[PDB]
């Protein structure tokens, strides 16, 4: 299949600056390239078709260049309405293929997260499950990593996390991670910790509790 | 003018078949190819195939030949109304996503730049029926220090289908709240969290309660969050 590589993965900017998403193709494709804007809970919006044709209803600040294997989407006067995901699409060969997508953020000062850990509650351990929850509150940039350790044993595969929309007033993010276990395995070990890595943190941050320590 | 209305969100158990109908309006139906694209939440976009609404022929990507069939019905009476249905057999974990319906720009029947989309049709594949959530408190642990500000919340666990609403203090408390996107568990049941940032002194002196409403199950619940000692 024709692979399409987008760059960058993220792109932070403030209103007014100009942006440039580029989409590389694994092989030549005349000018059969399209661009789509994508917002949460909304259908994809076509910005450009045939590599350079601006679609109707799309502002003149959107523009698409490129040809062969290097194509670009440009937004001169970036505006609040333009913060969203953008994807490139090739139709020179079937099957159609898209790029991984670019996230267009809103830049601000780096802000490290406030890290909180929550142990499983009274009520839930009588039901038969243990849910340890780790909160990373009001941080930026969006890229952040969480590792879970029990008795310092690195946990894998038994965790899920969620990230919120970029807040429209602090322009920050928040992240929730849930480590789910059996009540049997929860009562097996003592220390539960949530290691957090981010650009705004000198070194890894670790929040923990001791199972049963008052 | 142009409009593409799709099915409402559907919930199927593994191995079953799903059908997503898309009704086109506002243009000559037999003059444009309809395409189908899946949006999987974590990953990206996926092309499923395309149908020639005139002759009814079907073209699909290899990943789906033999598992999916596109069929169109042209309207008895008028050329500006038609419906295209999609049917995917033996659905599995990998198939949960928002299935979109769209038609090409005028003149691009041979390609696939899609100008007009349907609202989207979420189809979740889970081994589960409608269920009400269990709501557990989340508070800082017994010997937990949080310099400056502290946090608490509600874990809304094991519910199906989406969605739920989560307020705090019946609305009076809104500053610092973060309610997170639900996550679908390997159980086929949804789990969600809603936390709030609060001063360390206030913890233990103010009444904080989460107000949950899972309308699909008729479940309404209020839970007081309190740190223990
Ligand atoms: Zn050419
Ligand atoms: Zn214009
Ligand atoms: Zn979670
Ligand atoms: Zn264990
Ligand atoms: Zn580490
Ligand atoms: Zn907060």
């Amino acid at each position: 299949q024709v692979v399409m590589t987008q760059s960058p993965a993220t792109l932070s900017l403030s209103p007014g600056e100009t942006a440039a998403v580029s989409c590389r193709a694994s092989q030549y494709v005349d000018r059969s390239i399209s661009w789509y804007q994508l917002k949460t809970g909304r259908a994809p919006r076509l910005l450009v078709y045939a590599a350079s044709s601006r679609s109707i209803g799309v502002p003149d600040r959107f523009s698409g260049s490129g040809s062969g294997r290097d194509f670009t989407l440009t937004i001169r006067g970036v505006q609040s309405d333009d913060f969203a995901l953008y994807y490139c699409q090739q139709d020179y060969y079937w099957p159609v293929t898209f790029g991984q997508g670019t996230r267009l953020d809103m830049k601000r000062t780096v802000a490290a997260p406030s890290v909180f850990i929550f142990p499983p509650s009274d009520e839930q351990l009588k039901s038969g499950t243990a849910s340890v929850v780790c909160l990373l509150n009001n941080f930026y940039p969006r890229e952040a990593k969480v590792q879970w350790k029990v008795d310092n044993a690195l946990q894998s595969g038994n965790s899920q996390e969620s990230v919120t929309e970029q807040d429209s007033k602090d322009s920050t993010y928040s992240l929730s991670s849930t480590l789910t276990l059996s009540k049997a395995d929860y009562e097996k070990h003592k220390v539960y910790a949530c290691e957090v890595t981010h650009q705004g943190l000198s070194s890894p941050v670790t929040k923990s509790f001791n199972r049963g320590e008052c | 003018q142009v409009q593409l209305i799709q099915s409402g969100p559907q919930f199927k158990t593994p191995g079953a078949s799903v059908t997503v109908s898309c009704k086109a309006s506002g243009y000559i139906f037999t003059d444009y190819l309809i395409h189908w694209v899946r949006l999987v939440p974590g990953k990206g976009l996926e092309w499923l195939g395309r149908i020639n609404t005139n002759a009814g022929l079907m073209y699909l990507s290899h990943k789906f030949e033999g598992r999916l069939i596109l069929r169109r019905v042209v309207d008895w009476r008028t050329p500006s109304l038609g419906t295209v249905n999609m049917e995917l057999r033996n659905v599995r974990s990998d198939d949960s996503a928002i299935y979109f319906c769209g038609r090409v720009v005028d003149g691009f029947n041979a390609a696939g730049p899609l100008e007009f989309w349907g609202q989207g049709s979420p189809v979740i594949v889970s081994s589960a029926s409608t269920k009400g959530p269990s709501v557990f408190p989340l508070a800082p642990s017994s010997k937990s220090t949080s310099g400056g500000t502290a946090a608490l919340g509600c874990l809304v666990k094991d519910y199906f289908p989406e969605p739920v609403t989560v307020s705090w203090n019946s609305g009076a408390l809104t500053s610092g709240v973060h309610t997170f996107p639900a996550v679908l568990q390997s159980s086929g049941l949804y789990s969600l969290s809603s936390v709030v940032t609060v001063p360390s002194s206030s913890l233990g002196t103010q009444t904080y309660i989460c107000n949950v409403n899972h309308k699909p199950s008729n479940t309404k619940v209020d839970k007081k969050v309190e740190p223990k000692s």
